[PDB]
RNA sequence: GGCGAGAGACCGAUAGCGAACAAGUACAGUGAUGGAAAGAUGAAAAGAACUUUGAAAAGAGAGUGAAAAAGUACGUGAAAUU
RNA sequence: GGAUGCUGGCAUAAUGGUUAUAUGCCGCCCGUCUUGAAACACGGACCAAGGAGUCUAACGUCUAUGCGAGUGUUUGGGUGUA
RNA sequence: AUGAAGAGCUUUUAGUGGGCCAUUUUUGGUAAGCAGAACUGGCGAUGCGGGAUGAACCGAACGUAGAGUUAAGGUGCCGGA
RNA sequence: GGGUUGAUAUGAUGCCCUGACGAGUAGGCAGGCGUGGAGGUCAGUGACGAAGCCUAGACCGUAAGGUCGGGUCGAACGGCC
């Protein structure tokens, strides 16, 4: 019983075919969780600074 | 992090929280475990005792693999069968089909006896078994029948 | 002045409001506060605390553990109530039909309920059908089976558990440990 | 030092290990060349396996 | 044009002083706790500075308040104005200090039509 | 460079501040001391009583 | 955006390639463009510069001026012109400094190799 | 196919998508349905009246 | 290390290589060796014509400049001290 | 189960604040080790700028998070907007 | 009997491990503002009023203000009475 | 220690009621102020003057500190998570 979405075309408003969700979307919703995982796979990306 | 942090809060008292009589020093009581059997000896015989001298015998050029006797108990001896057929044995709990375990080849290499397995035959194949483990299994009405 | 025989601005030394973030957990808080502030229920002033607790004082509870409170007297047709984790155990081969309410079900243990023929529920549904705790039956599992708890309170003639990495020969099993090297213990 | 319960620690860093480290920051261009390296390879040997 | 807030106590006006910020230059204004062991000022004997402490602190229903009886808020632009466009009667705008003397005027202009005070309303003005 | 060698100064104080809690006592203490030959006959003795009872109340 | 490896997108690198560049790589940089009549005319958008080209100023407080070119001081990266100088209060006069890439070209001192250039381009002449 | 549903597995190995620990969010809609507020007792004004 | 390329949650002229400059320089020491300080006018020198006081330096005017509260003792220009 | 009513004057530097000074009373120089510092115990002529519990390996308790009798993608491989 | 201001339980970690004073008991010593112990309270780690002055004495222990009453100490004047 | 999801309106870590208490070195814990840089947002301020500096001029906060006005100057800079 996914509710149902309707998709656009690319000249704008709207078209009849339509879908379901894919259920990834009523997945819970955590920011504490991408918070951390965040600042972990944020500084992932990092050169090594140092002094001689 | 840095900013969590109790020299944070210290900056502007003036030892850092190490004292003024105590004075954080470099190394007053030795380096290491020195004075295991000096200045630190109620430690070592309260927290770690057994730390001085040897026991037992010298084995020279010892390998962890002569020594490789991993065990399983009689408790799971199914999770080696998968969900998919371990219902179908369970319920034709019967002769002339038996359920074949290789424990070697699922990563075992004894079978003991930690309880209270089913009462349907199976057949195990195992390098070594204990006593009680081969009893419970042939009142199941099952066997062992050992390997290499 | 005033001779005091207490301590003053004590805290009561027990925790209120979880210091997890996650507001999903905020939100069985806020209904299950609500329902013990008017639902006149012990069992929802439990919950609520267990709520607040801790991941090692909310250890898992095995369905086996759960099995065995169903082979009690009466508490057959009851509703389990775990506040934390269930886990799976194939040390068992059978399992009864009945409900089982709680935080998080390990995909394991939700098959093997589900397969008995039980449905496994979060505190919410349970809050709608039992408020008061209804025809209930709450688990805790065990806290001292713990490898810290082996060393807790470590010293002579206690029998508890060193604080040490590598095992075997000449780790810890001489002087102190036998009558020969000097003394035992 | 020998305080509190806590296990013997066996850190051997009493040498000049910091003249000694290696800090593998190239796992990713090591990565990298060894999949260049592989490529011109097969278009060395190309119709080989 | 304010709201009846009650009679507005501070309890010290007077500013809290590092203690030898008059004798020495190197010693600024800025409050500093003395946390030796022989200061007369952590000791609190009489005739010395009064040290900072939470019982000097404001009574909540006057707390933040100018004395025209209004919250003051800081805009920037007429966005921040439309904001407090409801709350006149509780809080009054703060022309930050970066604007642009036009932008002032836009922003005086805004805040007369919308009955809006201002406690700056002089900043870069000529005549 | 002498010092102060002993004083009993302070302690009472320390003690009282976290101090003179009563052991405890509890139902069924430890048999730690006691006459073996005890202990064996009050084993077996235990073990007859529950085979007992639980007969009774089968 | 940048998609290669030997292209440098760092300020400090540009900055002093642009102050020790030598002077061919200095002219290439005092390129200026055209008027609309010689960009429909030649079919090019702009172009290096030289010594006696004709040009108007559409850039400054000499805005909208024209002139001929008087000398090329690549050095300093700048274009000294006649007809557009600064009146010394020693009676005297001095050239105005002024940079190629706001210079617009109205007539050109052509020759073999500007030819060449803009056929290369692909002028038509 | 890719984060998977209830019905279809995800293609990533040993993945089910995490799972919600309350069946929704509109815990006052739970709190008003109808059978905690049989068995609630009524309130008081939510401002204490001040006596003495 | 050498040669050539690219980058950074790095330092930003008491920092960062000792060295952002005519730095392994000036300079010291018999010698081995030691080893600095020092960046910024302004968009552009347009870097102050000319008059006057003065032995001159400079000053006062003038003038350039958006600005001399930018005058090579030059971006701003704190404090101590005056 | 907490003060209202009546009236007057001013509506401004009058109240009030800031500040300097005067007056009354109090007020020893800070930091430090110290049983004890105003000390006839030490450091401090003054100002600016710099300036001291960090990083790592392996660990203990504790707390969050994920999974859960299993857990750990990230030695490596595949792939890529690298 | 009185009180209970909640009772029990665990983990972990800092600082400390130079001490000093008074009452009373007390040891050596001619004695000491000496040395060494005991119980309690204090200073250290603590300002306030009083003792002219003082680490410890007496009184009293401290959020910011107001009003009232006192403590110890005092009431010729300095200095409130 | 309690009360309060109830609908319309704002903040549930919120609001409100009641009672008690507040000394402090070493030391611990907590809540915060501030600095340099990073990801995000304010379609943020800005040559009609950014930052910086001066200001017994004003305002907020117990305070760290923050804001504003006037002056100087000239190119970048802040609020919040």
């Amino acid at each position: 019983s996914r509710p149902q979405v309707t998709v656009h075309s690319l000249t704008g408003e709207a078209t009849a075919n339509a879908l379901p969700l894919p259920a990834v979307f009523s997945a819970p919703i955590r920011p504490d969780i991408v918070h951390t995982v965040f600042t972990s796979v944020n500084k992932n990306k990092r050169q090594a600074y140092a002094v001689s | 992090p840095s900013r969590f942090t109790k020299t944070r809060k210290h900056r502007g008292h003036v030892s850092a929280g190490k004292g003024r009589i105590g004075k954080h020093r470099k190394h007053p009581g030795g380096r290491g475990m020195a004075g295991g059997q000096h200045h630190h000896r109620i430690n070592m015989d309260k927290y770690h005792p057994g730390y001085f001298g040897k026991v037992g015998m010298r084995y020279f050029h010892k390998q962890q693999a002569h020594f490789w006797k991993p065990v399983l108990n009689l408790d799971k001896l199914w999770t080696l069968i998968p969900e998919d057929k371990r219902d179908q044995y369970l319920k034709s709990a019967s002769k002339e089909t038996a359920p074949v375990i290789d424990t070697l080849a699922a990563g075992y290499g004894k079978i003991l006896g930690k309880g209270r397995i089913p009462n349907v035959p199976v057949i195990v194949k195992a390098r070594f078994v204990s006593k009680l483990a081969e009893e419970k299994i042939r009142a199941a009405g099952g066997v062992v029948e050992l390997i290499a | 002045g005033i001779d005091h025989t207490s301590k003053q601005h004590k805290r009561s030394g027990h925790r209120t409001a979880p210091k997890s973030d996650n507001v999903y957990l905020k939100l069985l808080v806020k209904l299950y506060t609500f329902l013990a502030r008017r639902t006149d229920a012990p069992f929802n002033k439990v919950v609520l605390k267990a709520l607040f607790l801790s991941k090692i004082n909310r250890p898992p509870v095995s369905v086996s553990r759960i099995a065995r409170a169903l082979k009690q007297e009466g508490a057959a047709n009851k509703t389990v109530v775990v506040v934390g984790t269930v886990t799976d155990d194939a040390r068992i081969f059978e399992f009864p039909k009945t409900t089982v309410a709680a935080l998080r079900f390990t995909a394991g243990a939700r098959a093997k309920i589900v397969k008995a023929g039980g449905e496994c529920i979060t505190l919410d549904q349970l809050a709608v059908r039992a408020p008061k705790g209804q025809n209930t039956l709450i688990l805790r599992g065990p806290r001292n089976s713990r490898e810290a708890v082996r060393h807790f309170g470590m010293g002579p003639h206690k029998g508890k558990a060193p604080r040490i990495l590598s095992t075997g020969r000449k780790f810890e099993r001489a002087r102190g440990r036998r009558r020969s090297k000097g003394f035992k213990v | 030092a020998i305080s509190k319960n806590l296990p013997i620690l066996k850190n051997h860093f009493r040498k000049h290990w910091q003249e000694r480290v290696k800090v593998h920051f190239d796992q990713a261009g090591k990565k990298v060349s060894r999949r260049n390296a592989r490529a011109t390879r097969a278009a060395k040997i190309a119709p080989r396996p | 044009a304010s709201l009846p807030h009650p009679k507005i106590v501070k309890k010290h006006t007077k500013k809290f002083k590092r203690h030898h910020s008059d004798r020495y230059h190197r010693v600024a204004e800025n409050w500093r706790k003395q946390k030796g062991i022989d200061s007369v000022v952590r000791r609190r004997f009489r005739g010395n500075i009064s040290q900072p402490k939470i019982g000097y602190g404001s009574n909540k229903k006057t707390k933040f308040l100018s004395p025209s009886g209004h919250k003051t808020f800081l805009v920037a632009n007429v966005k921040d104005l439309e904001t407090l466009t409801m709350h006149t009667k509780t809080y009054a705008a703060e022309i930050a200090h970066n604007i642009s003397a036009k932008n002032r005027v836009v922003i005086l202009a805004r805040a007369k039509a919308l009955g809006i005070k201002v406690t700056n309303p002089k900043g870069r003005l000529a005549l | 460079a002498k010092s102060k060698n002993h004083t009993a100064h302070n302690q009472t104080r320390k003690a009282h501040r976290n101090g003179i809690k009563k052991p405890k006592t509890y139902k069924y203490p430890s048999l730690k001391g006691v006459d073996p030959k005890f202990r064996r006959n009050h084993k077996h003795a235990l073990h007859g009583t529950a085979k007992a009872l639980a007969a009774a109340k089968k | 955006a940048k998609q290669s490896l030997d292209v440098s997108s760092d300020r400090r690198k540009a900055r002093k390639a642009y102050f020790t560049a030598p002077s061919s790589q200095r002219r290439v940089l005092l390129s200026a463009p055209l008027s609309k009549e010689l960009r429909a005319q030649y079919g090019i958008k702009a172009l290096p510069i030289r010594r006696d080209d004709e040009v108007l100023v559409v850039r400054g407080s000499k805005k909208g001026q024209e002139g001929k070119i008087s000398s090329v001081y690549r050095l300093k990266f700048a274009v000294q012109v006649d007809k557009v100088t600064k009146e010394k209060v020693n009676g005297a006069s001095v050239p105005i400094n002024l940079h190629p890439s706001k210079l617009v070209i109205t007539k050109l001192h052509l020759d073999k190799d500007r030819k060449a250039l803009i056929q290369r381009k692909g002028g038509k002449l | 196919q890719v984060w998977g549903s209830e019905t279809v597995a995800s293609s990533k190995v040993g993945y089910t998508l995490p799972s919600h620990i309350i069946s929704t969010s509109d815990v006052t809609r739970i709190i008003n349905s109808s059978e905690i507020q049989s068995a609630i007792r009524p309130a008081g004004q939510a401002t204490q009246k001040r006596t003495h």
